[PDB]
RNA sequence: AAAAUC
RNA sequence: AGCGCCGUGGCGCAGUGGAAGCGCGCAGGGCUCAUAACCCUGAUGUCCUCGGAUCGAAACCGAGCGGCGCUACCA
């Protein structure tokens, strides 16, 4: 039975994709299909800026961030709860999660 | 810890004694170009007859932020690598050796919904030095667009770079090291590009990264003290 | 009384290995008595005592038995060792262990000599042990070298001298260490004459004994002549089997027949 | 001198597993071990144990089949090798 | 400016292994070779955040008796194919080097990126534990 | 994680 | 016949110099519905016999015993 009309994959239209490896057991999957999320945090956390900022020379620099963007294979990210399951008539909501931050 | 072999391929005591006793400091100091023109204190050990320290020296490359050798806050984001080749003695004297980013700002700048401009251009300079320079471009949002992305059209990308080819050639060849240096400071190379494209596309966040040196002539010491003091 | 610690100082160190008796746990860990620094109490929490998870909490830990535990801090105000049971390494416990023994082993000699002397162990301590502590680093290897060499004793006072007739003789009686070294040769002769041949070979061999190393080169069977030998430097006895074999080799080259060699000297 | 006998290990489940102590070193073990397996479609085991020797551990329960292989492949005497019950 | 003298931190921070290891302002010479990992002995905490507080906290007093008084970060990762997060180590390294009295000035991030060049290990299916 | 029987 | 190794509490290793060790077993218990796995609890010794320095020895030695290993059947 069909689960997805997209396949879950999201080509429809170009035969073939490049495949990129997951981050986490580096199987290789198509790029479309790849469930990527973008991880843009601070080199250091909330509960060291205190420390650096008194040990820092100059009084004004601010800490740079991090960004690098996360290709995962459907498994370890279903494991990692990044990616959760849903009703079957929740599927088809494609908006990503409503903000909690309101 | 001690989670070790010692499968050593002996000695029954080894006198490591003090490594940092028998080094010495050195003074660095930037080209005229750069206004903070102290840079630091790098160490070595000290001099020993078959062995001058200087040669050593002479060769050694140097990463500084700029920011720290202008004062001002708005270059915190680039990163100078100056080469040691000539010392004074309890002070060295270096020369320009090439330009970078810090990653930060080079993933900061790569956002979604627009395609990004990556020109490369190999150039003698006025005298001798063949450099090879990147440049960096975002197609900018309109302030009117609906449209959600501002994506260009490979035409678009082709006369754009086209032209930061032009400009860049244009203003390698004519000008020398301490010349170029004193446009890129400002930047205003970056000023000149987005005036040329703003004819074909809107342009955004135009950057010159990565000024990368690929071959220096025969060193002149007259020209090495005239860029410094 | 038997009260001083092995070592110069009261409170442990940093990052020290030590080995320690266990007496009582009850809910936190074990503070236990040390036995290798100043008899002191140090406690060893649960999830620093056993590199596996807590499933036998009565068994990697023994009421009344010795295991060895390191030191992660130490409260030098007050009263307060912290230990660990983990944090040892696999090849490590066995130099602690090492270590331990050699404590308890120059404890047990000062021990004798206390309670025959009946002074308190901790002026036999200062008096001695830990002058020889460091001047070589260590007690025990400066027991191994006043065997050998007295003028380890010079420079330092002793309570009585009696004290020192009673130890020297008490590590010459226990700390003593006439190395056996066997050599065996294969006479494989086919001439006319041979049995003479060995017998003034070996009477040869036997007359280069020495008052302190003997030498009686035995048979075990017709090739076989096997050379025992003592050596008390373990030097002398690979030159005598060498000289011997000069011996042999000389004897048998002019009666017709040949001697071979299996084991050259060795300890 | 170098006796031969087959002992028999239970397990959860009336699951078995057989053990030959002994073997003649005429006939390599790897060789055997192929043809074990597919005559006993079993899994199997060139195990060493000190003081005991090289044992060809096999799966289930069979004493007159791996005998049977005994009497074909190198065993000639039927008379040293003893069957246990257990 | 009070003369500071300025170095690097170099901090490689693998998900098996925490570096701590200033060097100077060239970077070619080195002042100290302290590691993470040889500050435990489990070898399964080598990257383990106490570890790699413990190397800095010896980083940090190397520093101060050998004359270095301030410091540029330089967080890394394994880098190449086989991860491009940091170490799980590497920040509390960066705190105590923080905490510890050596300044800090300078932070940024140095993990080596590729463009997308070669095969990462694992193969098709990758791992499957 | 290793999970067995039924 | 000669020189090397060993001497359990059922079995092995460990300490050999404060005086009875651990695991393996065995027995029982607990975990559980229930078997393994796992977690607790024990009861067994001139650690082969005889002498000796030693406050002290099962431990250090030796004066003999039993069983193994090599030389090799030693007219
Ligand atoms: C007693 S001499 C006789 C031969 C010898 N018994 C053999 O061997
Ligand atoms: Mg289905
Ligand atoms: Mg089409
Ligand atoms: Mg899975
Ligand atoms: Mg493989
Ligand atoms: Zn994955």
């Amino acid at each position: 039975p069909k689960k997805r009309a997209s396949n879950g994959r999201n080509k429809k239209g170009r035969g073939h994709v490049k495949p990129v490896r997951c981050v986490n057991c580096s199987r290789s999957v198509p790029k479309d299909k790849a469930i990527k999320r973008m991880a843009i945090r601070n080199i250091v956390e909330a509960a060291a800026i205190r420390d650096l900022s008194e040990a820092s020379v100059y009084a004004e620099y601010a800490l740079p961030k991090t960004y690098n963007k996360l290709h995962y294979c459907i498994s370890c990210a279903i494991h990692a709860r990044i990616v959760r399951v849903r009703s079957r008539t929740d599927r088809r909501i494609r908006a990503p999660p409503q903000r909690p931050r309101f | 810890a001690v989670g070790k072999n010692k499968r050593l391929s002996k000695g029954l005591k080894k006198r490591v004694v003090d490594p940092f006793t028998r080094k010495e400091w050195y003074d660095i100091k930037a080209p005229s170009t750069f206004e903070n023109r102290n840079v630091g204190k790098t160490l070595v050990n000290k001099s020993v007859g078959l062995k001058n320290a200087s040669d050593s020296l002479k060769g050694r490359v140097v990463e500084v932020c700029l920011a720290d050798l202008q004062g001002s806050e708005d270059h915190s984001f680039r990163k100078v690598k100056l080469r040691v080749d000539e010392v004074q003695g309890k002070n060295l004297l270096t020369n320009f050796h090439g330009m970078d980013f810090t990653t930060d700002k080079l993933r900061s700048m790569v956002r979604k919904w627009q395609t990004l401009i990556e020109a490369n251009v190999t150039v003698k300079t006025s005298d001798d030095y063949v450099l090879r320079i990147f440049a960096i471009a975002f197609t900018r949002k309109q302030a009117n667009q609906v449209k959600r992305t501002s994506y260009a059209q490979s035409s678009h990308i082709r006369q754009i770079r086209k032209v930061i080819s032009e400009i860049l050639t244009r203003e390698v060849q004519n000008s020398t090291l301490a010349q170029l240096t004193s446009k890129l400071i400002p930047e205003v190379i970056n000023k000149e590009i987005e005036n040329a494209t703003k004819d074909i596309f809107p342009l955004q966040n135009v950057h010159i990264r990565k000024v990368k040196l690929l071959k220096q002539p025969k060193f002149d010491l007259g020209s090495l003290l005239s860029l410094h003091g | 009384t038997s009260h001083c610690r092995f070592y110069e100082n009261k409170y442990p160190e940093i990052d020290d290995i030590v080995m320690v008796n266990v007496q009582q746990i009850a809910e936190m860990g074990a503070y236990v008595k040390l036995l290798e620094y100043d008899n002191i109490e140090g406690m060893i929490l649960l999830s620093e005592l056993s590199r596996r998870r807590i499933r036998s909490i009565q068994k990697l830990i023994r009421v009344g038995k010795n295991d060895v535990a390191v030191v992660l801090r130490v409260d030098k105000e007050k009263g307060y060792i912290d230990l660990s049971k983990r944090r040892v390494s696999s090849e490590d416990i066995i130099k602690c262990e090492e270590k331990y023994q050699k404590s308890k082993t120059v404890h047990s000699i000062l021990r004798y000599c206390a309670e025959k002397f009946q002074i308190p162990l901790e002026e036999l301590y200062k008096t001695i042990a830990w002058p020889l502590s460091r001047k070589f680093g260590h007690a025990y290897e400066a027991f191994k070298l006043s065997i050998i060499d007295e003028t380890v004793w010079e420079g330092i006072e002793p309570p009585s001298k009696d004290v020192l007739d009673e130890l020297k003789n008490y590590i010459s009686k226990r700390l003593t260490p006439a190395v056996k070294i066997r050599a065996d040769v294969e006479v494989s002769c086919f001439s006319y004459e041979g049995i003479d041949a060995i017998k003034d070979a070996l009477k040869s061999a036997e007359d280069m004994s020495t008052e302190q190393m003997q030498v009686k080169v035995k048979l075990v069977a017709a090739p076989l002549y096997v050379l025992t030998t003592q050596a008390l430097d373990k030097q002398k006895g690979i030159e005598q089997l060498e000289s011997a074999i000069e011996k042999i080799t000389e004897v048998i080259t002019k009666y017709g027949g040949v001697c071979n060699i299996t084991m050259p000297p060795k300890a | 001198s170098n006796y031969i006998h087959i002992r028999i290990q239970q397990r959860n489940g009336r699951k078995t597993l057989t053990t030959v102590q002994g073997v003649p070193e005429e006939y390599d073990l790897k060789r055997i071990l192929k043809v074990l397996k597919k005559d006993f479609a079993c899994n199997g085991n060139i195990v060493k144990d000190p003081e005991m020797g090289e044992i060809i551990q096999l799966q289930g329960d069979q004493r007159a089949k791996v005998c049977e292989f005994m009497i074909s492949q190198l065993g000639l005497q039927k008379k040293n090798i003893k069957i246990h019950g257990f | 400016d009070n003369s500071q003298v300025f170095g690097v931190a170099r901090i490689f921070a693998s998900f098996n292994d925490t570096f701590v290891h200033v060097t100077d302002l060239s970077g070619r010479e080195t002042i100290a070779r302290v590691t993470g990992g040889m500050k435990v002995k489990a070898d399964r905490d080598e990257s383990s955040p106490y570890a790699a507080m413990l190397a800095a906290q010896d980083v940090a007093a190397k520093c101060k008796e050998v004359g270095i008084t301030a410091v540029h970060i330089k967080i890394r990762a394994t880098g190449g194919t086989r991860s491009k997060t940091p170490g799980p180590g590497g920040q509390a390294a960066l705190r105590a080097l923080a905490r510890s009295g050596l300044r800090i000035g300078r932070i940024e991030d140095v993990t080596p990126v590729p463009s997308d060049s070669t095969r990462k290990k694992g193969g098709r299916r990758g791992r499957r534990l």
